[PDB]
């Protein structure tokens, strides 16, 4: 699939992407992958740039309102329930939400992990990195989505 | 009455068999059948000559515009 | 027999009389028309309309519940006027179970309406659970104006005004984006309370920017001298801010002004 | 009837209580209201009489009541849930101030009459009753 | 001769506002009119669903009475049973003109002529009758 | 339908549209099923804030031929040989079948013109043809594959109440 | 508290807080069991005594003090 | 209004204002006399007429113009300073003396929440009258 | 009522803000003035006026120190 | 023949109606015609048998019961 | 009548009164008619100065509270109803109110017109002028009053 291949490519290149830096609402106009210079990007913009590399375009800045009405996603699990046993059924490339008000999102990777940027709020200098799901499982909020390209337009 | 005439004409256009010319005499007799006294006369602009249909042609679609004098 | 031929009803024999005329219980109705001057509505039964006599509005109508009402020792009357809506379902209780004696007890919404005006995603769960307390405990309310007011058992609290303007507060670092001012600040669509239950944004009714002000004044104080200090915290629609202190009788003023530029 | 809207495309009735089966009867006296109540349903109550219906056999005329003391009335058809016209007739009567009963028509022998008159306990109305 | 066909047509629903959530229409909803000239009823055969953000929905309807009375003129069917408050107006945009009475004596006579001429197989008329004898096909 | 969309916004006016943009949006999307909820939501926001909408705004919202007025009066038939020709334009090299990424782009471009530009449009029907076309490498064993899109496009309450009346 | 719809069509209303284990008064429709509605929510005497800061035992409301 | 207890154990609720000499509807438990409960508090026609600023005699709530005046969550505290909200952008709140807080967006309503010269007076606000 | 302090549930300090913005006004030009009255958990105060389209800002900031 | 401003209400639901009033008095309510009126009418009728006369057109136009002047 | 004569005089002198200028709450201490110098006056103060010329005095600044309890007026039409057909029955000298909160008032003159000051809020330099009632009919609010001098005091 497209989303699984993109997640695998991001995982393979995760250690070379240290130029990318964390910010609250970093919306730079320069593509991070097409420039050796450091750049502050958040998770939403990161996903946008990652999907823009191929033929899909989506829209910018791709805020939380994107998932409501654009019809690019179909929900897998709803918000408000949180089961630890049904995490194994997930698949790579599923988007993982975080926070009580959709503050941050993530991309799921196998072996019970996820890819996201975590750091102090006021523009942290920590680069992108992968963390275990055990400590962040409290703030998962049970919302899960998935991509679909064949039928759209 | 305009809408009723449009619907009657469009319905006449449907339920028509294959390989028959677009005869106008039967059309005008069919639309005058609704009321002989109320309806006075009917005329046409371009289809005054019968349109010969081929063996594999059926006259079913068609947009109707009523132009009352 | 011959004498049995009287008013009767039911499969079992029952003397129908002036007891059957009296209604037993409470019934529902819809608000068709409201008397705005007296704030007494007339409710419609499925094929009958209650209240609604020759009396226009004052001398006959159906009373509506009030939050509280009374009079002060000075004599001045105080109370509330809760919003009244047409086409809402209202529960009615007749006095002494007499038809032609209606009163409205409360206003109950439809299942769809209730499902639309709540942001709680939980299907169910005991209220005593800590996690369920985060979402269940939410005094969520929406004014007649589509800008809403929100409170919660957590420290989050959100209030909205005309256009996309809002006031918010919170303490958890997790919730820090909801009430942050980094760069341009948090957008109105980032707040999860700003959406209806069916994945729809709560549009404000009025998109034009408001203009606020906090005017302060009095009459006198314990010193006995007349009060004549006036101060304001006016905010314009173009973003200006003006904090001013004024003494009108002495014709003196000191202003701190901020321009939109 | 519970589930009937009776709507119309971009048209509507200015009087309320329309579309629905609500009917309102108005009069300043019992004989005015009772006329409207009886006349509303009596003709349509059809039967297989070879010759007419209940309106020919029942006069239901020469009704009176306290017109001066009674104001205007807005008596509703459906005051009683699925009740009989007799149940709705009782409300209009407002007993015991008015006396309702069925009796033979002495003035017109051969047919019955519905009587609705103020109670005869008044002095002059008591004298107006025929003695036997 | 074959029996009469029930009238059918399209009916148009107008709501006060676009639906905020998806609504379900119960099967066998009854559509009728208020004019005394056409007290003939109608009823739906299949389920229908009114998706949100839709200010109108059109569902097909079949005349329960078997006759030409179903061929009602425009703007006749102005009533709906078990309808919610959301509905604002009920109206058919076009007259049915599909109902029919029992098969015409002349059309029966003509089909019987076709059958009689079609007794000798292997000819144009025999093929014609063999094609026309199905009730669905026409002309 | 750029003109008609703009005329509609000009008919209600910015004062009326500004009060209930979400539901007025549903009016436009109800009338024309070419625009989805998000598409008509964005154009109205751009209309109210700027006060007008130009051809740059329209095309930015969604790729359309704004400079084409033919279609509303007359739109071509798309008989079978035309579809056979349009598939020969959309698929010109064999790698497209092997490389799925461009195949998704190709088929979307086929459906985008094929549903809109001509007399008759359907997604699921046209998809069905494309799935058979792709599987047979663009030469299926029967010409029906090219016919297909052309021929495919053109109680308890009652029972209780009844028996209760019967008894 | 109140609920309705605006002329534009948008729905507005309130969602008063709901609590588990509170006592609620109920009125059946047409005095039929299997037809419940909640009329209001009444607290216990202890709960009411805890959530009020009024030290007065009693007295007419018309008194200034 | 609402009452309950939190998981921690602490009790929370409300104490709505109580007034002497007000009319209250009562529903007896199991239709037994000597079992009263108060259902709600209803005011008199005069009192209701005094505490509303709506001049319209009547009209359907769906009319745009009627929405301007009908849609008004008008409330007055025990203190004679009141709180006001409306379906339009006007919203007014009052405090001790003539001090008040107000907001609005329409240019027509601009005087209601202006600060030109000395600012708008308290008597200029139509909501400040019975 | 029973001589007990009403503890707050959450002891962490809040952060307030009064964000103001619109869309348009009677002049017809798009509204793009943004202003805030943000207050941080560490006691900071920041009154700011912003024009986002023109990329201009004026802030009055107070630090916790 | 009620006075002015007598009809106040419509005696129905009157949801969209505020009040009803009449600006003019009712004068057409009249009792049965006396003998003298009938004799006057009949003398005009006898004198109106010849058409094409003003006195004839008087009866001509007076024959409607509602007309008085 | 007094009010009709005063309205006719104001109409006749309307074109010579260009010195008077519009402001939100202009309450000058100088009489506009007794001075050639320009002066910023609002509608309430204008009516006050117009009535003060004769023997009537009224009171100053004559805000909206004046009409409530002074007993100088009797209402002709109440607020909250708005009929276009019953405008013809009006007479010259009737006070016309404007705005949802009594922001501004006017004086009626025949031929379906009214005399008032209209302009941008922050002290507009537009002088007094007469406008047609058609465009302003939306913001009329149905409130109408009339004067009475014989019986007062």
């Amino acid at each position: 699939p497209l989303s699984t291949i993109l997640a695998l490519d991001l995982n393979d290149n995760l250690k070379s992407l240290s130029n990318i830096k964390y910010m609250f609402k970093g919306a730079p106009k320069e593509n991070p992958f097409g420039t050796d210079k450091d750049v502050y990007i958040d998770t939403y913009n990161l996903l946008y740039w990652l999907y823009l590399g191929e033929d899909e375009e989506l829209a910018y800045p791709m805020n939380i309102n994107y998932f409501f009405t654009e019809g690019r996603f179909f929900t897998i699990f709803g918000k408000g329930h949180k089961y630890k046993v049904d995490v194994s059924k997930f698949i790579v490339g599923d988007i993982l939400f975080f926070g009580r008000s959709d503050t941050n999102i993530g991309i799921y990777v196998g072996d019970g992990e996820f890819i996201s940027m975590m750091g102090k709020f006021p523009k942290d200098e920590t680069p992108i990195g992968k963390y275990k799901l055990d400590d962040y499982w409290n703030e998962f909020n049970g919302r899960v989505m998935r991509f679909d390209e064949e039928v759209y337009i | 009455l305009q809408k009723h005439i449009e619907s009657v004409i469009r319905s006449y256009l449907n339920n028509l068999k294959t390989s028959d010319d677009l005869i106008i005499t039967d059309l005008i007799q069919a639309i005058m059948n609704i009321d002989d006294v109320l309806i006075y006369d009917v005329s046409f602009d371009n289809l005054d000559e019968n349109i010969i249909v081929p063996p594999q042609g059926i006259i079913r679609a068609g947009e109707i515009k009523v132009e009352l004098k | 027999m011959v004498v049995r031929f009287q008013s009767s009803m039911g499969r079992s024999l029952k003397r129908v009389d002036s007891d059957d005329l009296n209604v037993k219980g409470l019934v529902l109705a819809t608000v068709s028309k409201i008397n705005y001057k007296y704030q007494s509505v007339e409710v419609k039964v499925n094929n009958l309309t209650l209240g609604s006599r020759i009396g226009d509005d004052g001398s006959l109508a159906v009373p509506y519940p009030k939050s509280f009402i009374g009079r002060t020792p000075e004599g001045s009357v105080f109370g509330t006027k809760p919003l009244i809506t047409e086409g809402s379902v209202v529960l009615i209780g007749f006095l002494n179970d007499d038809i032609n004696s209606p009163i409205i007890l409360s206003v109950y919404g439809d299942n769809e309406q209730n499902k639309m005006i709540n942001t709680n995603p939980l299907d169910g769960g005991k209220f005593d659970t800590e996690s369920v307390y985060k979402y269940s405990s939410s005094l969520y309310e929406i004014l007649p104006s589509l800008n809403y007011k929100y409170d919660d058992g957590e420290g989050t609290s959100i209030r909205t005004y005309n256009g996309k303007s809002f006031f918010s507060m919170t303490s958890g670092e997790e919730e820090k984006p909801q009430a942050t001012d980094f760069y341009t600040g948090t957008e109105y669509q980032d707040l999860f309370t700003s959406y209806y239950g069916n994945k729809t944004l709560i549009e404000p009714r009025i998109q034009k920017a408001p203009n606020m002000l906090f005017k302060h004044q009095g009459v006198f104080y314990d010193d006995g001298t007349p009060d004549n200090h006036i101060t304001t915290l006016f905010i314009s629609e173009r973003g200006d801010i003006r904090a001013s202190v004024l003494n009108t009788e002495t014709q003196k003023r000191t202003t701190q002004e901020m321009s939109s530029d | 009837i519970q589930e009937v809207q009776a709507v119309l495309p971009e048209v509507g009735w200015l009087i309320d209580g329309d579309g629905d089966n609500e009917v309102k009867f108005t009069g300043s006296s019992a004989h005015e209201v009772m006329t409207g109540i009886i006349r509303r349903f009596i003709p349509y109550m059809k039967y297989n009489y070879t010759e007419n219906t209940i309106d020919n056999y029942l006069d239901y005329d020469d009704l009176s009541s306290w017109d001066e003391f009674e104001k205007l009335t807005e008596v509703s058809a459906f005051t009683n849930f699925d009740g009989s016209l007799k149940q709705l007739m009782d409300m209009v009567t407002a007993r015991p101030f008015n006396e309702l009963f069925f009796k033979n028509s002495e003035k017109t022998p051969g047919k019955a009459q519905l009587v609705l008159r103020k109670t005869p306990f008044n002095p002059t109305e008591w004298r107006a009753l025929d003695m036997i | 001769k074959r029996q009469s066909k029930r009238a059918y047509g399209d009916v148009t629903i107008q709501f006060y506002q676009p639906l905020d959530m998806r609504m379900y229409i119960p099967a066998g909803t009854t559509f009728t009119s208020t004019r005394q000239e056409y007290p003939q009823q109608f009823e739906t055969l299949v389920d229908y669903y009114a998706e949100p953000d839709s200010t109108e929905i059109v569902v097909e309807v079949y005349c329960k009475e078997t006759g030409v009375a179903g061929n009602v003129p425009e703007g006749t069917i102005n009533t709906i049973a078990s309808g919610s408050s959301l509905i604002r107006s009920v109206n058919n945009e076009y007259s049915f003109n599909t109902g029919t009475k029992e098969e015409s004596q002349e059309d029966f006579k003509r089909r019987f002529h076709s059958f009689v001429e079609s007794r000798g197989r292997a000819t144009n008329k025999s093929v014609r009758y063999g094609a026309l004898q199905i009730p669905d096909v026409e002309g | 339908t750029y003109s008609k969309i703009m005329k509609d916004l000009s008919n209600y006016g910015r004062d009326n549209i500004s009060k209930g943009i979400d539901k007025y949006t549903s009016k436009l999307s109800s009338k024309y099923k070419n625009l989805k909820k998000a598409q008509a939501k964005k154009i109205i926001e751009k209309f109210v804030k700027e006060g007008k909408v130009t051809e740059k705004e329209y095309e930015k919202i969604t790729g359309n031929k704004v400079d084409d007025e033919l279609t509303s009066d007359n739109r071509p038939k798309l008989t079978k040989d035309k579809l056979k020709s349009i598939l020969k334009e959309k698929f010109k090299t064999q790698d497209d079948f092997n490389n799925s990424k461009k195949k998704k782009k190709a088929k979307t471009d086929a459906l985008k013109e094929l549903t809109t530009k001509y007399r008759f449009g359907n997604k699921t029907h046209a998809t069905t043809l494309l799935d058979e076309y792709i599987k047979y490498k663009g030469e299926p064993p029967n010409d029906e594959a090219f016919d297909k899109y052309l021929k495919a496009i053109e109680s308890p309450l009652v029972m209780f109440s009844r028996m209760l009346f019967n008894w």
